[PDB]
């Protein structure tokens, strides 16, 4: 619904780089990998995590 | 024939037909309210005919937590309740 | 100084109940809801 | 539910010990001895060192049912050599070469920039 | 200093890369598993939810509470709450805190894990503060609210251990390796044509000699060195996710001696 606050299965938080992520593709132009490995998410689990990411909270607050 | 249902926390009247699990958590409407917990065989609605008793207990596998508790009125008028627990 | 319901719709507490009508005031919505518990709610965050 | 909560994976319940030593009747000098709120954490390390002690005949560690943390650990010893002692005579070790390398560690991560 | 040795090749707030050298296996696999499973660290483990008109529910949002890292350097001089004579909690168990938050712009309002108000005496034990490592100094993004939504909680956290609940673990992965060409043939390789164009070479391979392909294979050699990383996730700084780690081991061999004693 939110980017979860870590890697399911190593434990590395990963809930404080959603808005630097999307930041990085938007405003710096990277592909989704290099983005990737900017925030220093360097294994495959991790990556999976915000590669995949459905940000659904942001159609859910436009209800009143 | 008013041979009439009303949501009320029901007591013990001379009738009594009441169930295995508490009332302790209705509100006066007779309606648990958001927030709080339940559980067992809970008793989530309340409801009477003295006492004829027609009250809805929580599914006894299930517990969870209210969260929404939402009356109305029917086409034909009659009072709904609809109460959601997660 | 209280609460009891709330209007589904029009976002305004109501309080009422029985020969008092199911309805509202400044929105006219059939649609009510109960209002959270004071009871306070904890939570074990596991 | 039916679930076990947590902390018995770490904690003792009322009337259970750390340890419970039992004569094994199989063969002499030898003991089994279970260990409650354990795993394999301890239980591979004690074994090991047991046998790096030549007066140690036989060692080996089991958990017996995953769901419960237990562990039980069967010595065998030298005639002679009493199997608890082994034991300390193995704890004793292990302490001491971590003592060491917390030291070594302690050491050359001051050694250190960043 | 005689003994198993250490060997640090990186370092970094975050990580510490090193080599054990003259170990058994057990004792290093051993040492790694406690880095994941038993170094104690603090977490919010209680959540009192006043207010939550948010568009998660409560217990969604008070796991994400669990998961926030919160400092955990002074966390020794907290007692267990299980093991304190209080009734419940207080501030020799406990850090409790709070968090409030209102959408008052008309845009979305974020809630992050700087939003963490601290309200109970620390005895200034540098512990309870949510870490933060992101060049905002935001931390984590716990929940988002509309113009009009509230959230008020209060969290107690806890010391605790990660087999408990993984929210306590301070460790994330855990790089281990261990003989690098395959010289010990502890593991033997699948192919299709040939095993070594196959298989990729490991970084810790350069550490070590290849070896020459008339060497007869070497039953006696034993595992005596290891390619570690440790990686923190910041409550507890690294160096200190070792130290405690090969401490902690220290002490549950130390309760089965002092049980022996009791027998
Ligand atoms: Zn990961
Ligand atoms: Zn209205
Ligand atoms: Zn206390």
């Amino acid at each position: 619904m939110i980017v979860p606050v870590r890697c399911f299965s190593c434990g590395k938080v990963v809930g404080d780089k959603w808005e630097s992520y999307l930041n990085l593709l938007q405003e710096d132009e990277l592909d989704e990998g290099t983005a990737l490995s900017r925030l220093g998410l360097k294994r495959y689990c991790c990556r999976r995590m915000i590669l995949t990411h459905v940000d659904l909270i942001e159609k859910f607050l436009r209800y009143n | 024939m008013s041979i009439t249902e009303t949501f009320e926390k029901p007591q013990r009247t001379n009738t009594l037909r009441m169930k295995h699990g508490t009332y302790d958590k209705l509100d006066d409407d007779g309606l648990i309210a958001p927030g709080v917990r339940v559980s067992g065989e809970d008793v989530i609605i309340g409801k009477t005919t003295s006492k004829r008793d027609a009250s809805t207990p929580l599914r006894s596998t299930e517990n969870g937590i209210v969260d929404q508790v939402l009356v109305t009125t029917n086409q034909d008028g009659l009072k709904f309740v609809k109460v959601r627990v997660r | 100084a209280t609460l009891k319901y709330i209007c589904a719709e029009c976002s305004s507490k109501l309080s009422l109940s029985r020969t008092d009508a199911v309805r509202c005031k400044d929105c006219g919505h059939r649609i009510l809801l109960k209002a959270r518990t004071k009871r306070l709610v904890q939570f074990e965050a596991r | 539910m039916n679930a076990p909560d947590r902390f018995e994976l770490f904690l003792l319940g009322e009337g259970e010990s750390k340890l419970k030593i039992d004569p094994d009747t199989k063969a002499p000098n030898a003991v089994v001895i279970t260990f409650e709120k354990e795993d394999h954490t301890l239980g591979n390390l004690i074994r090991a060192e047991l046998l790096n002690d030549r007066k140690v005949l036989f060692a080996a560690y089991k958990v017996e049912h995953p769901f419960f943390a237990r562990f039980k650990l069967r010595i065998q010893t030298t005639e002679g050599y009493d199997p608890k002692d082994a034991l300390k005579n193995a704890c004793n070790s292990i302490i001491n070469k971590l003592g060491a390398l917390k030291t070594n560690f302690e050491t050359e991560w001051n050694l250190q920039t960043l | 200093e005689e003994g198993p040795q250490v060997k640090i090749r990186e370092a970094s707030k975050d990580n510490v890369d090193f080599i054990l050298s003259n170990v058994d296996l057990a004792m290093a696999n051993s040492l790694r598993r406690v880095m994941i499973a038993e170094i104690p660290t603090l977490a919010i483990d209680s959540v009192e939810v006043e207010t939550n008109t948010t568009v998660l529910a409560d217990e969604f949002i008070a796991h994400r509470l669990g998961l926030i890292p919160l400092q955990s350097m002074d966390i020794e001089q907290l007692e267990y709450s299980r093991d304190c004579f209080c009734e419940d909690h207080c501030d020799k168990c406990s850090v409790v805190l709070t968090l409030q938050a209102f959408g008052e712009s008309e845009s979305t309002t974020n809630v992050y894990s700087k939003d963490l108000v601290i309200v109970s005496n620390l005895m200034g034990r540098n512990i309870g503060h949510p870490i933060i490592q992101d060049k905002e100094g935001n931390g984590v993004l716990i929940c988002k609210l509309r113009k009009g939504q509230e959230l008020k909680l209060t969290c107690v956290a806890k010391k605790g251990i990660a087999k408990e609940h993984a929210k306590w673990g301070p460790a994330a992965a855990i790089e281990f390796e261990y003989d690098p060409w395959n010289k010990l043939k502890h593991t033997d390789y699948w192919y299709e044509q040939d095993s070594a164009k196959e298989w990729p070479q490991s970084k810790n391979c350069e550490y070590e000699d290849p070896p020459n392909e008339g060497d007869p294979f070497d039953y006696k050699a034993q595992a005596d060195t290891f390619y570690m990383n440790v990686e923190s996730v910041g409550s507890i700084p690294v160096d200190q996710v070792v130290v405690r780690g090969i401490d902690t081991l220290q002490k549950k061999v130390a309760s089965i001696l002092l049980a022996l004693t009791q027998m």
